[PDB]
């Protein structure tokens, strides 16, 4: 798997490849490794699936219910339900979770939540068997507060060279903008990502 | 707190009595008249329907007499609900015995564990005590042909003829006026009916008012057979005893 | 009228009383008078033991619950077992968990809380006894009166029990005194046995009749009887 | 024996009085508060009563949003409203969780009046005196309104009102019906429909109202929400150039 | 009947619940306490009777914080008072540490007022014997909340409740009036002094010691505080000033 | 190691005309050590037959259970249990114990009553129901018994003949298998009347 | 075991083989690896057969109880959702892959799960040790858009596949389809493409071959 | 908290009556009238929907409910606590019968079953009886067509027809005399409506009265095809529309 999540000048991004492999077979090759737990709070799953599908699955309840009674969580409130969820249960997950939300007081803010169940906020991050391939790479290219189209560029490119490098990644990219100006899905297929 | 609501179902009164069980038992005597007559080759099952209709599927009821097991049987006079709820711990306790030992639970034995459920109820636990009494009768091959009762206190005891319900002062006393040692089944169901026939509340004894048991060995077998009268079966037998 | 609202604390009055806990703070009237009293370098405690026979013991007024707090009962005697028992435990968890000795301020709050407990619920009973605490701690010495009601309070100098009211007129009264009475312990204690004199009337404090317990600066928490106090009667 | 009047267990006439008490409970408020049918949205009104000063009128209210799509209305004291509200809006999070979709607003009803129910045979839990207005915009059902009560009883209505004056709003809204023939207010956009409820609830109070005076709330497709003292506002001007 | 007040959970023919309202009596019979809520912040105070000389001045402490940025003041049963807070304090702790942020005050309003309900639901409970004036300055601004025995709350931009409730009440209404614009953190801690000083007048018999607290944006850096020396003094003068 | 290559034995039921049968070797050993030539593994719940193969106390012990079911099931039913309904209690019965079963391998043989329908069943050891029209097989030699059947097998074989066709699939299947024999015994069963004979067989 | 599913323009199809295995022993020959969850939801399951059962029948059990309670019809994905989180309390341990396909209220759907709980969605799957055959035709032959009998077609070549090029799959083809406006039809034995050839020669036996040492009459009648 | 009511609030009276089960067929009395008819290829129930407000829509609460496909409930009695039981006597059907069997428990047991559950609200700490009388009526292939009448105290019985509620006495007089052994299920159906117009005081239509059938098999009500053996629900409520089409032949 191949996820990264890039703050910019309007918000942030996430991105994604979407192939999901046990063993050397692709179960899937259309996977969406991007997912909502709220409205402009959205997460990107790498690890076990059965792990971060079931951790996002009691994140998103966990978040309507604060909503319910308390309005809105911040992206931070977010981190930190999945924060517990993998540090609790440390013992008994393989869970690597990125979390990216749109805030209007804060703007973009990414957190990324490493197999130990530590947290981290970044500008950006990067996570997966892909991302050891793109480190160098993004570290050279990465600039706060980009555009949404250098952004999307950045997503694109580094995405694309973990997708060429690692096997357990590939099919289509996958983004998520996250701005004042709502949530927009974008998709990148093989014949244009592959030749850049 | 809770305490100002609490019967305290479970105490003695000055005169060491169990308001509840006596209670309890003051509701049986409202009861459809069960009767159990034991015969040197039978025991016999008679009681009497409690509430009737024209619409009243009769076929398909059954509201005094239950099969326990395959030797055993019950006549029952108070709380139906609570009745069952007792016969099929009673139905499961048999069957426990049986898996254990690979033996047809004596049946003392079966009634022991009814009437000590029942006894609980009266020592502990705050709750009701059930408003049935139970005839017993069965066969094993220790006893023979038995017959009990059992009632709401939790004591058990055994008979030669015995009734539960209403009117049980004006059978008991029509039984051991007729009662021998010496009787056969078919004397014991006439018995029986006389009985009833004598003490129903109702204007005449007939079928439809009525639920028969028998527990007879039928020679040409050797193995004991419990035999639960069906509607025509008793009206049969009705007519037999001069009672038509 | 009170007869309808008294049958448990889960009740209160058409008044806003919780009679259950007014009994139980009448069986500590019902008791033997105590004085607590503290300066700026210690505290003290005075109690009177009572007996039932002359051929009985008096009973113990005074417990320590460690090296820099104790406290003086007047009620229900195995309810001050049971508290003052519960006080220890405290001091002792603040100790191998902190290292930290237990302020006398919190070990107050401990009690209320405690105690309340015992006034909301259900088959519950409140305490029926009061008790004086004093300790030494990381902002001095330290006077504190707790009542089965929860209520702790802090003060210089206090009384309670049978004709406590003497007392505690006494101590309102030499205040500005014994408030002052730093570096010197026997001092503090005399003005102590004056107090407690003044709720006397039965009798006269005698020997294993007086209890004293004091603690400070440099001093642990120590209780006097007998003998000991031989020398302040 | 006279206890069967402190704990809910059968009176002889088979009654249940502290049901009852709960129900006489509901009026404490003293507040009215009425729910229509739209074509394609779900309103509801409430009077609102801020007599004390010093009170933050912002956060009084009787009104709930339990879920993106349903909103609840209390008839009752605010602390039983409040308990309610939250077990409903949990009731609410943990049947889509579970079943993978936005619990209907009939079913949250029945779930909640099914807990009602329950206060009514176990004798250690007291019933609630809160009547329960639940509206939405159902996926399946269309404009919804369904109501709850102590009894642990629950329906769904083309319309209703509740409160002291239950019977005058009732009986207006029974009559606008009667007449038009229909089971809902036909008008398309819900500022209308929110009209509409203001409108009747004056004619059946008799009383003028001033943005202070009500609450409003609003369920349209996927989204439910409360008006503002502006956006009732605009709406009580629109009633006024009409009349 | 009658006996609708002798249990908690009961409801009476007329809808209401003694127990609770009982309660509310043992609130009113208490001190005294405000809570002013200035233009960034809310500042608490409360009227501390002087029992005796006996009392260790400036020691008996009764404003209470929950987390960091919350202020807890209460009437009536302190040991209730103290037993709600550690609830808060709980319930603050479990909220922080799940969504990270510090509890709401609104939030944790809705938790107090959650909890005190319950204790009107069960007959084995005693309601609460305090009203409790409470807030903070959160994500968005200050909140000043009063807490009723029933469980009842709402947001008040001035609140009292106790012995002179009424002269208070009387009081703030009037800022409210002539402060359309808001009152400063600085200000609030002021004119709280006074209105204390003034509701003291329903107890004029006894003497007091006041004591303020205040959690302001800009004075206290959202932290909740307690005024004392010179900013104290300096109300306590403002106040004893206008009491003649 | 093996459970169910303790003690060994084997069952097979077979339909046919208006019939069903049922049959299963005596054996009951040790490993190799051969201890008892007397081991049925077939019993019956009124019309409803069951065999079964496996660890010898579960065995017993699923006969004993089965027992006390169908009775209680009479008791309340007011009739015989069937075999399709027997066979989902049967099935749910072992599954309930999914995470430590039986080592059982249950066969289910009988004609329903009110059908006049034969019918078979046999289920893994966690209740996995295998309901065939022709046979089912069960125990340490299965496989010859699979062998045996899929050739011997054929359609509607009249109850004399099928019992040649079931003793002869049994009979030679257990020779070639060192934990089956040691005695036979063959259930023929038909709407009205079931017939139980022993077979003559190698007892090495 | 070879399982599909196939949306198209107006439902979901799903197919299966129908053989059963304990090791290289053909355990039925023909079982039923469809499930029905519901009148409009179906199941095709894999891996520990008893597991698949067991499992559609309580999920499909609580959907009907659901139904009844919610006066709703039932929803794929709720009995997705009431799936997966059994088969993940369950850490993996009830060997249940399936592919669960149906039309409810909000359209028709088609999803996958595996034992350890984990889902998928798309337009065609394939679950088993025939998955890569069938994928194979899957994924050589779908294409957007496809008619009730295209999809037919698609599914039922792509479980050929398993049964002829899996050992662990063949026999014949079980097919149920769901279209959106219609009631699902179940096609047991859609296709039955391995029929045992008529044997040589009968083996029916003389009577009197095998040797009787005994024999008497049972007592059925109580 | 914790329920401290670990005792009975049903005893025994001096008299041997057992209040509360009492007081609850009192309220059962109270109740609008419902009745059951068994005709011998079928069984009817029915009852009054007594709309509480003009503005409440009738349809959105149905006091006949299907236990299981060919079980029917309706009551008389306290609307809530039927409901309750109707969803208990749902579950119950699966988890003490279908779950084990794989097949629906027959209306004799799954009727057994209910009162149990009633029989326990009876004697369990801390509750009360249940104020509803159930008419339950159903069908299995051993039993055939049954109607059974479930009481508070926990009591059923069978029923070749009978009614329950305010003017049952009445209802139950008008259908000793219009009752036989020979009635098609059609003719159950008429004398339903007849015997229910009698208890009716306003509208009597397919809007205020609400009946449902446990008669043949309904295959198009299945849902699916394909499977030999799965013939379709014998329950089948009527329609508003195939009331009045009945209430003109009236
Ligand atoms: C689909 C094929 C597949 O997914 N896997 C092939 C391996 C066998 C799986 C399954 N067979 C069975 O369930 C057996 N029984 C057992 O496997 N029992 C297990 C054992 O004894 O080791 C226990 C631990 C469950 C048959 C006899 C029921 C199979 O055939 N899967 C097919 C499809 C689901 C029918």
């Amino acid at each position: 798997t191949s996820i990264m999540a890039v703050t910019f000048k309007d918000g942030v991004i996430l991105g994604a490849d979407s192939r999901t492999t046990t063993g050397a077979y692709i179960a899937n090759r259309v996977t969406d490794k991007l997912t909502r737990v709220h409205d402009k709070i959205w997460c990107c799953r790498s690890g076990s699936a059965a792990d971060t599908q079931a951790i996002a699955d009691i994140v998103q309840y966990h978040l309507e219910l604060y909503t319910s009674q308390y309005g809105t969580p911040s992206t931070e409130t977010a981190a930190s339900v999945f924060k517990e969820l993998c540090y609790e249960n440390k013992d008994n997950l393989t869970a690597g979770i990125i979390v990216a939300g749109y805030d209007d007081k804060n703007k973009g803010e990414v957190y990324t939540i490493p197999l130990g169940g530590s947290v981290h906020k970044l500008p950006y991050a990067i996570a997966g068997s892909g991302s050891t391939f793109i480190y160098g790479y993004c570290d050279k290219n990465f600039r706060e507060n980009m555009s949404k189209e250098e952004t999307v560029d950045f997503i694109k490119h580094s995405l694309s060279q973990a997708i060429k490098w690692d096997g357990s990644s590939g099919g289509v990219i996958r983004m998520v903008v996250l701005t004042a100006a709502g949530v927009e899905r974008l998709i990148f297929y093989p014949d244009e990502y592959e030749q850049l | 707190g809770s305490r100002r609501y609490d019967s305290r179902t479970t105490i003695f009164s000055p005169e060491g009595r169990l308001y509840q069980v006596e209670y309890a038992l003051e509701s049986i005597s409202h009861a459809g008249t069960a009767i159990g007559i034991m015969a040197s080759d039978g025991i016999v099952l008679a009681a009497e329907r409690k509430v009737t209709s024209t619409l009243l599927e009769q076929d398909t009821s059954t509201e005094k007499l239950y099969k326990l097991n395959d030797k055993i049987a019950v006549a029952v006079a108070g709380l139906t609900a609570d009745a069952e709820i007792l016969i099929n711990t009673a139905r499961i306790h048999a069957q426990n015995y049986l898996k254990t030992y690979n033996e047809d639970i004596p049946v003392e034995i079966l009634v022991r564990r009814l009437s000590d459920i029942k006894q609980g109820y009266t020592q502990h636990g705050g709750l009701r005590p059930f408003g049935v009494s139970f005839i017993y009768a069965g066969y094993d091959d220790r006893y023979g042909y038995q017959l009990y009762t059992s009632n709401p206190s939790g004591n058990y005891t055994g008979w030669k003829a015995i009734s539960v319900g209403a009117n049980t002062s004006a059978a008991q006393t029509l039984l051991q006026m007729d009662y021998k040692d010496d009787m056969k089944v078919d004397d014991a169901i006439e018995l029986a009916l006389k009985t009833l026939s004598k003490t129903t509340d109702s204007s005449a004894l007939t079928y439809d008012r009525l639920e028969f048991a028998t527990i007879r060995k039928g020679a040409n077998d050797g193995e004991v057979y419990q035999k639960i009268f069906k509607p025509q079966e008793i009206k049969d037998i009705l007519v037999k005893t001069g009672i038509t | 009228f009170r007869n309808n609202y008294d049958g448990d604390t889960v009740t209160f009055s058409p008044t806003g009383r919780l009679f259950q806990v007014e009994y139980a703070l009448e069986a500590i009237k019902q008791g033997s008078v105590t004085v607590g009293l503290r300066s700026n370098t210690h505290a003290v405690l005075v109690a009177l033991k009572r007996n039932a026979d002359e051929l009985s013991s008096y009973q113990k007024k005074i417990i320590k619950c460690d090296e820099h707090m104790g406290l003086s009962l007047a009620g229900l005697a195995p309810d001050a077992r049971v508290l003052s028992n519960y006080l220890r435990q405290q001091c002792n968890y603040s100790s191998l968990v902190f290292n930290r000795k237990l302020a006398v301020e919190r070990a107050g709050h401990l009690l209320c809380d405690k105690a309340q407990k015992n006034t909301q619920s259900y088959g519950g009973r409140p305490y029926g006894v009061g008790l004086l605490i004093i300790g030494y701690d990381k902002s001095g010495a330290h006077l504190l009166e707790f009542q089965p009601s929860g209520n702790v309070t802090e003060l210089y100098g206090t009384a309670i029990g049978a004709r406590s009211q003497g007392a505690k007129t006494y101590l309102e009264r030499t205040l500005d005194t014994f408030i002052k009475i730093d570096g010197n312990p026997d001092e503090l204690i005399k003005a102590g046995v004056e107090a407690i004199s003044q709720s006397l009337r039965d009798e006269s404090l005698t020997v294993d009749n007086l209890s004293i317990a004091i603690v400070g600066k440099d001093t642990p928490f120590t209780i006097y009887d007998g003998e000991a106090v031989a020398k302040y009667i | 024996a006279g206890y069967d009047r402190h704990i809910t267990i059968f009176s002889p006439e088979g009654r249940l009085y502290q049901v009852e008490y709960a129900f006489k409970a509901t009026n404490q408020t003293n507040i009215n508060s009425l729910a229509v049918r739209g074509k394609d949205c779900t309103v509801v009104i409430s009077q609102k009563k801020v007599p004390d000063k010093l009170l933050d009128p912002t956060t009084v209210s009787y009104i709930f949003c339990i879920s993106r799509t349903i909103g609840m209305v209390v008839n009752g004291p605010i602390p039983d409203a409040r308990n309610a509200a939250l077990r409903a809006k949990a009731e609410a999070a943990e049947f889509r969780y579970k079943y993978g979709y936005d619990m209907p607003c009939d079913v949250l009803a029945k779930r909640m009046a099914n807990l009602s129910q329950i206060y009514t045979q176990r004798a250690y839990m007291r019933p609630l005196g809160v009547i329960l207005t639940f509206v939405s915009v159902d996926e399946e059902l269309g404009p919804s309104i369904y109501k709850t009560d102590p009894a642990g009883y629950y329906v769904g209505y083309k319309a209703t009102a509740t409160g002291p004056k239950q019977q005058e709003i009732t009986t207006n809204l029974e009559n606008h019906f009667k007449k038009s023939k229909i089971d809902h207010i036909n008008e398309e956009s819900w500022e209308k429909v929110v009209e509409f409820a203001i409108t009747h609830m004056i004619d059946a109070l008799g009383t003028e109202f001033s943005k202070n005076d009500l609450e409003v709330g609003v369920a349209t497709k996927d989204k439910f929400f409360t008006l503002s003292a502006e956006n009732i506002e605009e709406r009580l001007v629109a009633i006024a150039e009409q009349d | 009947g009658t006996g609708y007040d002798l249990s908690n959970s009961v409801f009476s023919p007329d809808g209401r619940n003694f127990q609770v309202e009982y309660a509310v009596k043992a609130v009113e019979n208490g001190t005294t306490s405000i809570g002013i809520k200035c233009n960034d912040g809310v500042v608490f105070a409360v009227e501390k009777l002087i029992t005796s000389k006996l009392l260790v001045p400036q020691k008996n402490v009764k404003i209470q914080v929950v987390d960091r940025h919350i202020g807890c003041v209460y009437s009536g049963l302190i040991p209730d008072g103290r037993h709600l807070v550690n609830r808060g304090r709980e319930e603050a702790a479990s909220f922080k540490k799940l969504y990270k942020t510090p509890i709401p005050i609104p939030a944790f309003a809705d938790r107090l007022g959650q909890y005190v309900q319950a204790h009107t639901l069960y007959n084995s409970v005693r309601p609460f014997g305090v009203s409790t004036i409470f807030g903070g300055v959160d994500k968005n601004g200050a909140h000043l909340y009063m807490l009723e025995p029933s469980g009842s709350y709402w947001g008040y931009k001035g609140a009292a409740t106790g012995k002179g409730r009424q002269s208070a009440k009387a009081e703030l209404e009037k800022l409210v009036d002539h402060h359309p614009e808001g009152l400063s953190a600085r200000e609030a801690v002021k004119q709280a002094a006074k209105i204390i000083y003034l509701a003291h007048e329903d107890n004029k018999e006894k003497d007091f010691e006041l004591e303020i607290s205040w959690c302001s944006l800009s004075e206290t850096n959202g932290l909740h505080k307690f005024v004392k020396g010179d900013l104290l003094q300096e109300a306590i003068d403002f106040a004893q000033k206008e009491i003649n | 190691s093996d459970p169910s290559s303790i003690n060994g034995g084997i069952v097979v039921a077979m339909t046919g005309k208006d019939c069903v049968a049922i049959a299963c070797d005596l054996r009951l050993g040790s490993q190799s050590l051969g201890v008892s030539n007397k081991f049925e593994k077939i019993f019956h719940y009124g019309h409803v037959f069951l065999g079964i193969t496996g660890l010898a106390t579960d065995v017993t012990t699923l006969n004993e259970m089965f027992r006390y079911k169908t009775n209680l099931y009479k008791l309340k039913e007011e009739r015989a249990i069937e075999p399709e309904t027997f066979t989902q209690l049967v099935s749910s019965s072992l599954y309930e114990r999914r995470f430590g079963p039986y080592f059982v391998g249950p066969v289910v043989a009988g004609i329903n009553s009110k059908s006049g329908k034969p019918f078979i069943a046999g289920f893994d050891l966690i209740g996995c129901i295998d309901e065939a029209k022709d046979f089912i097989v069960s125990g340490t030699a299965s496989d010859q018994l699979f062998g045996m059947c899929e050739s011997l097998y054929e359609p509607n074989l009249e109850p004399e003949d099928l019992f040649e066709t079931i003793s002869q699939a049994l009979l030679n299947a257990a020779d070639r298998d060192a934990l089956s024999g040691w005695g036979a015994v063959v259930y023929i069963i038909k709407k009205d009347e079931v017939v139980k004979r022993y077979l003559k067989m190698r007892q090495d | 075991t070879t399982i599909v599913g196939v949306k198209f323009n107006n439902g979901v199809v799903i197919a299966a083989d129908t053989r059963s295995t304990q090791g290289p022993i053909v355990a039925d020959k023909n079982c039923a690896k469809l499930h029905r969850i519901s009148p409009k939801i179906w199941c095709a399951g894999a891996g520990t057969a008893a597991d698949t059962e067991a499992v559609t029948q309580l999920i499909g059990s609580n959907i009907e109880l659901h139904s009844l309670y919610t006066s709703r019809e039932p929803r794929v994905v709720s009995a997705l959702q009431m799936l997966k989180q059994h088969l993940f309390k369950y850490q993996g341990h009830i060997g249940a892959y399936l592919i669960v396909a149906g039309v409810d209220p909000t359209g028709s759907h088609l999803f996958s799960i595996h034992a350890h709980g984990s889902t998928d969605v798309g337009y065609y799957l394939s679950l088993g040790s025939g998955s890569l055959a069938a994928m194979a035709v899957l994924e050589s032959h779908w294409k957007q858009d496809l008619t009730k009998e295209e999809a037919i077609k698609l599914a039922s070549d792509a479980i050929q596949a398993g049964i002829w090029n899996d050992l662990g799959s063949g026999s014949n083809v079980d097919v149920c389809v769901m279209e959106i406006g219609k009631d699902a039809e179940y096609l047991r034995n859609y296709l039955t493409p391995n029929v045992r050839e008529e044997k040589q020669k009968s083996y029916k036996f003389p009577r009197g071959t095998t040797a009787v040492l005994k024999e008497s009459i049972v007592n059925i009648c109580d | 908290m914790t329920d401290r009511y670990s005792f009975s609030l049903t005893t025994f009276s001096p008299s041997g009556k057992l209040g509360q089960i009492d007081y609850a067929l009192t309220a059962v009395k109270q109740g609008v009238t419902s009745l059951g008819i068994k005709a011998t290829n079928g069984v009817v129930i029915a009852t009054e929907k007594k709309s509480s407000s003009p503005l409440a829509m009738s349809e959105t609460l149905s006091k006949v409910s299907l236990l299981t496909p060919d079980i029917g409930a309706v009551y008389s009695g306290m609307g809530p606590d039927y409901r309750v039981l109707v969803d208990k006597s749902r579950k119950v059907a699966h988890t003490s019968y279908k779950r084990i069997y794989g097949e629906y428990p027959p209306t004799k047991l799954l009727v057994s079953e209910v009162a149990k559950i009633m029989q326990e609200a009876t004697q369990s700490g801390g509750v009360r009886p249940f104020g509803v009388s159930l008419l339950i009526a159903g069908h299995d292939e051993f039993n055939g067509f049954s109607l059974y009448q479930v009481d508070p105290s926990g009591s059923y019985f069978p029923w070749k027809a009978t009614a329950i509620g305010k003017g049952s006495v009445a209802a139950k007089t008008f259908l000793e005399k219009r009752w036989n052994d020979e009635l098609e299920l059609e003719d159950a159906i008429h004398i339903a409506l007849l015997t229910l117009k009698e208890s009716v005081e306003g509208e009597f239509n397919g809007d205020t009265i609400e009946l449902a059938i446990i008669g043949d098999e309904n295959p198009d009500l299945l849902g699916y095809t394909g499977i030999p053996t799965d013939k379709g629900p014998r329950f089948r409520k009527l329609t508003s529309q195939e009331i009045n089409d009945r209430l003109e032949a009236l």
